[PDB]
């Protein structure tokens, strides 16, 4: 019957698997995220109880130094005593430019042996990373699952390539997402605004 | 919108036309309309 | 096929305003840079 | 089959709601922001001048 196909290809349609996504294919760009997630033995609970130590805590393994700053993105719940805390750094320059450190060379400073025994003091049993030149390094070789000649193609297509890399999309739970960081974005964006409004008032002043 | 430099402008203005001992610099008066425009002819 | 008919002009209905909606959102994402 | 369109309808509709939530979600805190930077960009040329 013709009829069950089409049938499949409305189920195909609406779909997270990609066979002609319910043509909810969509790419946006996105500039260029430094993420490592940390298992810790504790409850979730150990973590939120003191989560400024442990990000100190985690900032003087890093050397606690000011041009240095630890973020928490989400902690999550995986078992009775067991969570897995989200975190990236920001690195400030000389000239007062801030920019995430790198997933890897975070993971590689981890992944020392001192400073793996430290974080392993903290709690830690376990880590992971998510992922000039670099960027060539991963907009080529292709992602998610999304097909090798679209992606090709926004790649062309792309309105502003340095600031701007194509990363896949994928249906509403993803603009869902990118709204998500959009209000994440938006508040940082409003306060970093208020510092520089609160330093033009004390000169003003 | 929140602005401040006419007010820095007026502000600098203002604080222009009010004295002061300053050997030279005495206030001025302050004209405008019919008067500044030919002032602005001439 | 009452029914499927209803499948189709949905899904292309949803479809025309998904595309408008990622569209905000890239725009914004616009205004934001 | 009518088992199952009971399941596809279904999951359809499960997805229109997420539909529904990120219209439900909709900006105006960023239609701030332009507006403010704006602003202090103003608010800095004062010092700036002052």
């Amino acid at each position: 019957t013709l009829l069950g196909d089409e049938r499949d290809a409305i189920l195909a349609k609406w779909n997270q698997l990609q066979a002609f996504w319910g043509t909810g294919k969509g790419y946006f760009n996105n500039n260029i995220d430094g993420l490592v997630v940390l298992v810790f033995n504790k409850k979730e609970t150990e973590i939120r109880s003191q989560q400024q130590q442990l990000v100190e805590s985690l900032h003087k393994v890093l050397g606690g130094n000011q041009t240095l700053t630890v973020n928490v993105e989400g902690t999550k719940t995986l078992p009775d005593d067991q969570t897995e805390v989200v975190i990236y750094v920001v690195e400030r320059s000389p000239n007062g430019t801030s920019r995430r450190v790198p997933a890897t060379t975070l993971y590689a400073h981890f992944e020392q042996a001192n400073i793996k025994t430290q974080l392993q003091q903290l709690g830690v049993t376990l880590s992971m990373t998510r992922t000039p030149a670099q960027i060539k390094q991963l907009l080529q070789n292709p992602p998610a699952g999304v097909d090798p000649i679209i992606w090709e193609q926004a790649k062309v297509d792309n309105p502003d390539s340095e600031k701007l890399i194509p990363v896949p999309m994928v249906g509403f739970k993803e603009l869902l997402r990118r709204l998500k960081v959009q209000d994440q974005m938006t508040k940082q964006h409003q306060t970093r605004l208020d510092i520089i409004s609160e330093d033009i008032s004390e000169l003003q002043k | 919108m929140d602005t401040e430099g006419f007010g820095e402008l007026l502000q600098q203005a203002e604080q222009l036309a009010a004295e002061t001992e300053g050997i030279s610099e005495l206030p001025h008066v302050e004209r405008n309309l019919q008067e500044i425009q030919q002032a602005g002819e001439r | 096929e009452s029914l499927i008919n209803k499948w189709s002009l949905e899904l292309e209905d949803q479809e025309r305003h998904f595309l408008q909606q990622a569209t905000q959102v890239n725009a914004w994402d616009r205004t934001l840079i | 089959i009518c088992q199952d369109v009971e399941n596809l309808q279904k999951f359809v509709k499960e997805q229109k709601q997420v539909q529904e939530e990120i219209s439900r979600m909709s900006s105006k805190a960023m239609l701030k922001v332009q507006e403010d930077i704006k602003a202090l960009k103003q608010l800095l040329s004062l010092a700036a001048n002052g």
